[PDB]
């Protein structure tokens, strides 16, 4: 029954993602990730592009934290293009350990 | 503390329940003349000063709690009255507290 | 184990560096610090300065109060009366 | 500042005016 | 290798730590505290020991001693003024480590963390013994009230506050005891910073972004030997600042009173290190209620890396949070100015909803904030 | 729970960071506590060492020191027999021992003045506006002759007889000795006793501070000078793909 | 001498002038009244504050 409310969240989800900073710093939401054993599993399961990407953009992020400086309003990540790019690899690894887990009960 | 026949009636006439805690000046004392209190009042105990307060007792700058003369809390914040150390008389001039 | 070799792996990314004794060590600071520093305290006052100006308001209330109802001595209750 | 700050920190046990107060007056 | 000095001697080795680690390259001023943290008890250590190279542990003596001290005694003055003030620093800085390791979640470290935990409590006793040495009405009612507030415990505490005084009040016994323990803790302390330094070399330290920095990794010697030397020029600065221009100033208290045991000043409370903790225990009424409360203040550090709700370590993307964050910090402030408060309606009724709000930020607030920020993201 | 006065900001010639110590000042003060206050108050950290502190020569203040040992001498301290003649002793104690003192006063006991700047809360001002400070008991207010009203002492009451009045006594220049400018020399005496290494310390801060201006800056240069690699490095991705 | 005139002046400033009459009325109320718990201390702690701050400033330049 979600056609206003979820509809308008979008609204709130926009604000906030522009909100928090690390749209500025040219990340993306994939890369400000809890580096913790399931995303590192996910993690080693990135292709060349996708993994080499990471570690540029992480580059790119870490440079401007050390000198304080914020990205060209032309060069920010827009909310409208989030590659969730980690979230397919991130799940199996979770849903791989959930087995495991739940197959180790008796 | 030497009381006095003027004191002894003053705190004995007090009327018990009207005192935050209920404690006749008898039962808080063996032998009348004399009342001996542990100058720690209840609150957070930083001595207290005799002839102080507003019921003839003792004042605790340290909050605004005023004791009585037999040295019953009547104005807190403190929450009991003075305790009151243990102690025997031994001969007629001598009382050991402890 | 070893801490430099060992990291991580990093595939093509280039980087360029100069030598401090060709460079200087301060960057028109002045005009820098004044719209970074400009840029990130605008970023930064909305989400630190409130509960500080909230803080003061408390502050300066809660001392209010004291000195009345204690320096009102009346405060409480009147005298005439 | 080093200088200064080693050697108070060495007076501070050469000889207390206390002590050599008494000294040399007899 | 042959002739690398460094690896050669296998405790030069040990050294490179300091030279050659992994440093991150992005690292707001924050982290310069840790450095200054072990500066600190450098400089309190050399302090203490000469000033315990002219100072007695007696009743009679001690205040006389420390008056000794700073008076007969060559450049004693200082010495002890520069003692009194580091202390403050010493805190001032603690707090500085934890509000950092809060906010960026450097806590996700737990064995870290919780060596952390230990270090901050041991100094927190050491803070404690030391002011009661000098022996002055501050001090002497102080320890009174705090040790006390220990027979609290219901079966035991009254026979263990007597055990912990060497008698029934706070007599010499005592205070020989405090200048031991005073002694002998920064010492232990020491092994502890060491220890904990040990598991943190292990996985390196945590950034503003939030996100690991292999990618960008640099050498400490370079870069952070000279922040670090930096840092201390600053620091130093503070120290002399205070300790030359207005020693007494962040020593509120003014009692150089020699103790006097029937004498009280209304107004007891701890140094401003102290407060928060003292605050938190007047709001609850019945004593044992407050002593869990009050360890429970400090205590409730341990638990935060249970409480982490979020999938971003860093707080640095994270609004809602850094508005939370912020609000306990000034929380933390506002109880603060409470400990020095007359213990009347207006400071009881303000502080108690500190008090709640203090565990309500660490408690119930964040944890849910949290949530809420991870569905925002969609995480 | 009386609301308490509380000192101004007075003017003081050390009020400032660089300021220091007046040692006149200081001298005049010093006659007053000897002739106004000895009498009750002990300065027992103080030894007869004004020498440089108060401009008091050595022999000045030998002979300052010695009649001080004449009549109060060490026969109150347990010199049997010592008289005139030496350096090392303290200001002599008023009486035998704090028991007596309160005798003396009526249950009241002098407060040691060594410290009492830095002791009680509100330093110099507070001691200056309490001494001069005596004004008329409030209508409707009942006082013991011991209890004068102070309009500055935290129970609104203090066993202090005249402290200091006109004319009391007389320096040796000719300072016009009145109640509050032999207060304001009083106080200063004082400020001095509570914290000897005044001055010292304040000269240090001055070297503190032009070092520091040429060392913070200086440092911060070496800070840059080094890091100005990493910040003013620049960096290139080309992957093959 | 110094201080005795210093004073007077303070208390002569529209300010000093203007809380002075809390105290007038203070005096009167409580001798008048005699019995009551009134304290005509409370009433004079704020007219000393206001002559005192100001005579601080001047009658420093007085003194030696
Ligand atoms: C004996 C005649 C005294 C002389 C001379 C001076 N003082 Fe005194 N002072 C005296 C007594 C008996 C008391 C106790 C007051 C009480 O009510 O308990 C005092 C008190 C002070 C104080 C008050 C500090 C406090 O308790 O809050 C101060 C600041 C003080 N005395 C200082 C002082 C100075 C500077 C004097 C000479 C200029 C001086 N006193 C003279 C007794 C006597
Ligand atoms: C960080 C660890 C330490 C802290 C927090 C600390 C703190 C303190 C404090 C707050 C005081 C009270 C001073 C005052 O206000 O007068 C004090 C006094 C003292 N401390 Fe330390 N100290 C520490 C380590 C040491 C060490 C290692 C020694 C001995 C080697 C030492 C020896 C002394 C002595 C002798 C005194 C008493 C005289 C005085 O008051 O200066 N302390 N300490
Ligand atoms: C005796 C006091 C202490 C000393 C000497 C000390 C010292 C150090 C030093 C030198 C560092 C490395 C640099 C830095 O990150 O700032 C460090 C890091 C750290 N300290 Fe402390 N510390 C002390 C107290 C504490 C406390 C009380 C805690 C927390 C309860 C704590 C938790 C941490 C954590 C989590 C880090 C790692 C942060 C990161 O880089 O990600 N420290 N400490
Ligand atoms: S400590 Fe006595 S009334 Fe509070």
């Amino acid at each position: 029954a979600v056609s206003a409310s979820s509809r308008w969240l979008e609204g709130i989800r926009k604000w906030y993602y522009n909100a928090a900073g690390f749209n500025k710093l040219g990340l993306m939401r994939d890369d400000t990730i809890h580096e913790n054993d399931d995303v590192k599993e996910a993690i080693r399961r990135l292709p060349e592009n996708l993994y080499d990407d990471r570690v540029f953009r992480i580059k790119r992020a870490l440079d401007l934290s050390m000198r304080q400086q914020i990205l060209p309003k032309e060069q920010w990540t827009k909310y409208e293009e989030d590659k969730s790019y980690l979230e397919p690899y991130l799940k199996e690894v979770i849903r791989e350990r959930k087995e495991r887990e739940e197959w180790a009960k008796k | 503390r030497h009381r006095t026949k003027k004191e002894i009636d003053q705190e004995a006439a007090v009327e018990v329940s009207q005192l935050r805690d209920p404690q006749h000046d008898l039962e808080r004392v063996k032998k009348p003349e004399w009342v001996i209190l542990i100058g720690v009042c209840t609150h957070l105990g930083c001595v207290p000063i005799a002839n102080a307060g507003d019921f003839g007792g003792y004042y605790c700058p340290c909050h605004g709690s005023h004791y009585d003369a037999s040295g019953r809390i009547r104005k807190g914040p403190a929450p009991l009255n003075l305790e009151v150390p243990s102690y025997e008389f031994t001969s007629d001039d001598m009382v050991i507290v402890g | 184990g070893r801490q430099f070799g060992h990291l991580t792996r990093v595939r093509h990314v280039i980087t360029y560096s100069l030598s401090p004794f060709e460079q200087r060590a301060f960057p028109h600071y002045f005009s820098k610090g004044i719209p970074n520093v400009l840029r990130r305290t605008r970023a930064c006052i909305l989400r630190v300065a409130p509960p500080f100006v909230a803080f003061y308001l408390v502050y300066t209330w809660g001392t209010q109060e004291f000195e009345k109802s204690k320096r009102k001595n009346p405060a409480a209750y009147e005298n005439d009366r | 500042a080093a200088k200064n700050v080693v050697s108070q920190f060495v007076s501070s046990m050469s000889a207390s005016a206390d002590v050599l107060a008494m000294s040399k007056i007899e | 290798m042959t002739n690398i000095r460094k690896s050669h001697p296998l405790m030069k080795i040990v050294n490179n730590a300091f030279i050659d680690l992994p440093a991150p390259s992005n690292i707001s001023s924050w982290w310069n505290f840790g450095s200054l943290l072990g500066i600190c008890l450098i400089l309190q250590i050399l302090t203490g020991l000469f000033l315990a190279m002219h100072y007695t542990s007696d009743t009679t003596t001690a205040f006389s001693s420390v008056t000794h001290i700073c008076r007969d005694v060559n450049y004693g003055w200082i010495i002890r003024y520069m003692h009194a003030n580091g202390a403050s620093m010493f805190f001032i800085c603690l707090y500085m480590h934890v509000g950092r390791g809060l906010y960026y979640g450097s806590y996700t470290f737990l064995e870290t963390w919780n060596i952390g935990v230990i270090l901050l409590l041991t100094v927190m006793a050491t803070a404690f013994m030391g002011y009661v040495l000098p022996w002055g009405q501050m001090s002497f009612w102080g320890a009174t009230v705090i040790t006390n507030l220990l027979s609290a415990i219901p079966y035991i505490g009254t026979n263990l506050v007597e055990w912990i005084w060497g008698g029934f009040s706070v007599d010499k016994a005592t205070l020989t005891r405090f200048f031991a323990f005073h002694f002998i803790l920064p010492f232990i302390i020491m092994a502890i910073a060491m220890v904990h330094l040990l598991f943190l070399h292990e996985t390196g330290s945590n950034n503003p972004t939030g996100i690991s920095s292999d990618v960008d990794k640099i050498p400490f010697h370079p870069y952070y030997t000279i922040k670090d030397i930096l840092g201390a020029l600053l620091l130093i600065l503070a120290l002399m600042l205070l300790v030359l221009f207005a020693p007494d100033l962040l020593g509120d208290p003014d009692n150089y009173t020699p103790a006097n045991p029937l004498n009280t000043p209304p107004h007891i409370k701890p140094e401003w290190y102290f407060l928060f903790a003292y605050a938190i225990l007047r709001s609850i009424p019945n004593k044992l209620g407050g002593v869990l409360a009050l360890a429970f203040s400090i205590l409730i550090l341990a638990l935060i890396p249970l409480l982490h709700t979020s999938k971003q370590r860093s707080m640095m993307f994270r609004p809602l949070s850094q508005c939370l964050f912020w609000a306990l910090v000034a929380d933390l402030l506002t109880l603060t100015w409470i400990g020095g408060q007359p213990v009347e309606h207006p400071y009881i009724t303000i502080g108690q909803l500190a008090s709640v709000l203090y565990f309500l930020l660490i408690l119930v607030l964040m944890p849910t904030a949290g949530t809420i920020e991870n569905k925002l993201l969609k995480w | 729970s009386d609301l308490e006065l509380h000192p101004p900001s007075y003017p003081w010639s050390h009020r400032g960071l660089l300021s220091s110590l007046d040692h006149t000042s200081i001298r005049r003060g010093f006659q007053v506590y000897k002739q106004v206050c000895s009498s009750c108050h002990s300065m027992d950290y103080v030894a007869y060492r004004h020498l440089v502190g108060v401009c008091y020569t050595e022999d000045e203040a030998k002979a300052l020191a010695e009649e001080v040992e004449v009549q109060d001498g060490p026969n109150e301290d347990g010199e049997m027999f010592m008289r005139p003649g030496k350096l090392s002793d303290y200001f002599p104690k008023p009486y035998p021992n704090p028991e007596a003192a309160r005798a003396a006063n009526n249950g009241a006991l002098p407060p040691d003045l060594s410290y009492i700047v830095r002791a009680r809360h509100g330093g110099e001002d507070y001691v200056f506006s309490l001494l001069t400070g005596y004004c008329e008991p409030p209508t409707g207010v009942s006082l013991r002759e011991g209890l004068y009203f102070n309009p500055y002492f935290p129970g609104q009451a203090i066993g202090m007889a005249p402290p200091i009045y006109n004319e009391v006594l007389e320096f040796d220049d000719g300072t016009p000795a009145t109640m509050s400018q032999v207060a304001k020399d009083v106080c200063t005496f004082l400020r001095w006793a509570a914290e000897p290494e005044h001055d010292h310390r304040k000269r240090m801060g001055l070297k503190m501070l032009l070092m520091m201006g040429l060392l913070l800056p200086l440092v911060y240069a070496m800070k840059r000078h080094k890091w100005s690699v990493l910040k003013s490095r620049k960096l290139a991705y080309r992957p093959p793909k | 001498d110094p201080l005795t005139t210093v004073r007077e002046q303070c208390e002569q400033l529209e300010k000093c002038v203007k809380a002075r009459e809390r105290l007038e009325l203070c005096d009167e109320r409580v001798s008048s009244r005699s019995q009551t718990e009134e304290d005509c201390t409370e009433e004079l702690l704020d007219f000393l504050h206001a002559r005192d701050h100001c005579v601080a400033h001047k009658l420093f330049n007085s003194l030696k």
